[PDB]
């Protein structure tokens, strides 16, 4: 079980670790998060108490190195940093644990929520979507734009999601205009799955990563990407049976986890109505349709 | 964006544009079967593609053979329209290609945008104008060429005959829309007004009669009264009580 120590907490902040969060007071003796499950990516995230537009965080995997958080009073944020001296790191963590100044990653033993939300998400794929190759962890925030959003400004600070555009030459074979527009099977299976993602696992990885960035940071372009990747499957007549069964599970846990009070901003009425009620796959997402109908029946 | 009353002069500027009307592409007669069920029988249709500045009409005849063994014909009709418009643009020299295509029905936007992905600089626009282009099949010579077709065919007309020798494209378009509005509201009456006088004929190479400038004023007045008379017959309104501001608005309103 791994540990992300903190140097200090000089400014009052809500700290998120995956789906959990807690309030830390200005100069409270907080020195970090222990008992973080090995085997999954994690996200530590922040919202300053004095400025709620400061909403940002770090994707990391404790198997890849020893990471800590230190507030930078110049740039005015909690920064992730890698400690390359193993023995120093272990000595620092040991002191903070002994003096019990760390919160415990509060995982219920029965609870597979985080696994279910991150099943296909890999740190190496995150680092291709978020380019900063000198760090093993990836910074995201509420305002970062997508490559697609920047086509329709700063290219170094963008989310490099796979561009999906239903009215593009990539999506439509010359001579198959009506066929390819009304049945997106070609675009899903040949262009995206076989061509770009190589397999459904990388496609689901990017879909789950887009959802999590939408939910944890309110990142608008991530929300667009999550819905585009859902609509591309639901609008395809020919999808492998395993992919549909897996999509239903993925979406079920995403809808389960979504805070009720953010449904109005994080869910697109047109996409969900089309996907559950009009699309080729309208009868293929049993679990997702039942939780959507019981939790968000106004949206539909 | 959307072509409306506000941006109406844009039709007669020097940027090449085409209107596309798909109303007459898929046409059926509904009839009873021997078993007392209902069946459709398709008849020949046409795409109405018009340069409102020049009067040039690209009438693509849609032969019933197009529909043989196809399903969802009302949806296919939009995609076949977009395919034929796309083929027409690709057939024109670059300097004759339109800069904009205005579709009379919003359902044509996606089919045409997808067929025109090769032409990113051609704007595909809807209109807020309720244009009476469905009444094209009330023009005897256009009806005649569509119904006689035995195969897919493109036929080229000038829907303004020689009017642009004497009037602007703005006025020519207004005359065309008034004639088509009248034909659409009361075809028999409209035809009676146009063809009553045996002395005024249609040249072999024209669609409409050879009216003098004064005779066109009388005709246009008779067409406006027909539209008013029918709006009176329709809504049970005394058209005597109507003012000139009341009259003007109900014709435009349409
Ligand atoms: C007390 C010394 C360590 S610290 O300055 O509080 N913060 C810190 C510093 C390093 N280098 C680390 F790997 C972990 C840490 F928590
Ligand atoms: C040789 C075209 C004759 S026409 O039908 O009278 N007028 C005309 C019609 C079309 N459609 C055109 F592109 C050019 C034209 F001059
Ligand atoms: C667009 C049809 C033009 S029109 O034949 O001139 N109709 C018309 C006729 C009159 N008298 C008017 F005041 C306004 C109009 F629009």
């Amino acid at each position: 079980m791994n540990t992300v120590p903190f140097t200090s907490a000089p400014i009052e902040v809500t700290i998120g670790i995956d789906q959990y969060s807690f309030n830390v007071k200005e100069n409270q003796p907080f020195h970090g998060i222990k008992d973080i499950p090995i085997g999954h990516v994690h996200v530590i995230h922040f919202q300053h108490a004095d400025n709620s537009s400061m909403r940002y965080g770090y994707w990391f995997d404790c198997r890849m190195g020893n990471f800590y958080i230190q507030y930078d009073p110049k740039d005015g944020l909690y920064k992730m940093m890698e400690e390359r001296d193993g023995a120093k790191f272990e000595n620092i963590v040991h002191n903070f644990k002994e003096r019990q100044m760390m919160v415990s990653y509060p995982k219920i033993d029965e609870d597979d929520t985080w696994y279910n939300l991150t099943e296909f998400v890999q740190m190496d794929k995150i680092r291709k979507i978020v380019r900063k190759d000198e760090n093993q962890f990836s910074y995201v925030d509420s305002s970062m734009t997508t490559v697609q959003e920047n086509e329709l400004s700063d290219p170094a600070h963008s989310l490099n999601y796979t561009v999906i555009n239903f009215k593009s030459r990539e999506a439509i074979r010359p001579g198959h205009e009506m066929e390819d527009f009304l049945d997106k099977s070609y675009y899903l299976n040949t262009v995206m799955l076989q061509g770009i993602f190589k397999n459904s696992s990388n496609y689901f990885g990017e879909l789950q990563f887009a959802f999590l960035n939408a939910m944890f940071f309110g990142n608008y372009g991530s929300s667009l990407q999550w819905h585009a990747m859902i609509e591309l499957i639901c609008s395809s007549a020919t999808v492998p049976k395993h992919m549909l069964d897996k999509l239903d599970e993925i979406l079920y846990y995403q809808i389960k986890t979504l805070p009720e009070q953010y449904s109005d901003i994080l869910l697109n009425e047109r996409v969900w109505n089309i996907c559950l009620y009009s699309s080729f796959q309208k009868n293929s997402l049993h679990n997702t349709e039942k939780i959507m109908e019981n939790k968000y029946p106004e949206l539909l | 964006g959307a072509m409306n009353s506000s941006n109406y002069a844009e039709l007669f500027n020097n940027d090449i544009k085409l209107f596309v009307d798909d109303t007459n592409v898929y046409r059926v007669t509904v009839h009873k079967t021997f078993e007392g069920n209902v069946a459709t029988k398709a008849i020949n249709g046409c795409i109405f593609t018009l340069n409102p500045k020049t009067g040039h009409l690209f009438l693509k005849i849609i032969h019933t053979s197009v529909w043989a063994g196809q399903k969802r014909l009302s949806q296919l009709a939009k995609w076949k329209t977009a395919e034929e418009v796309s083929a027409l643009v690709r057939s024109l020299p670059k300097e004759e290609q339109p800069k904009q295509i205005i579709v009379t029905r919003k359902a044509m936007l996606d089919p045409l945008e997808v067929h025109m992905l090769d032409f990113p600089n051609i704007a595909i626009r809807p209109t807020e104008l309720r244009l009476p282009f469905s009444a094209a099949m009330s023009i005897d010579k256009l009806s005649d060429v569509v119904m006689k077709a035995t195969e897919p065919q493109m036929v080229l007309f000038n829907i303004y005959d020689d009017w642009l020798d004497r009037i602007s494209s703005y006025t020519a378009f207004s005359r065309l829309t008034l004639l088509l509005r009248a034909l659409k509201t009361n075809e028999e009456s409209a035809k009676m007004i146009l063809l009553s006088d045996p002395t005024i004929t249609i040249k072999s190479y024209h669609l409409w009669p050879s009216f003098t400038d004064e005779q066109w004023i009388t005709i246009e007045s008779q067409m406006r009264d027909l539209i008013l008379t029918e709006y009176g017959r329709k809504y049970n309104v005394n058209i005597s009580a109507l003012t000139q501001t009341e009259i003007k608005d109900i014709i435009l309103g349409q």
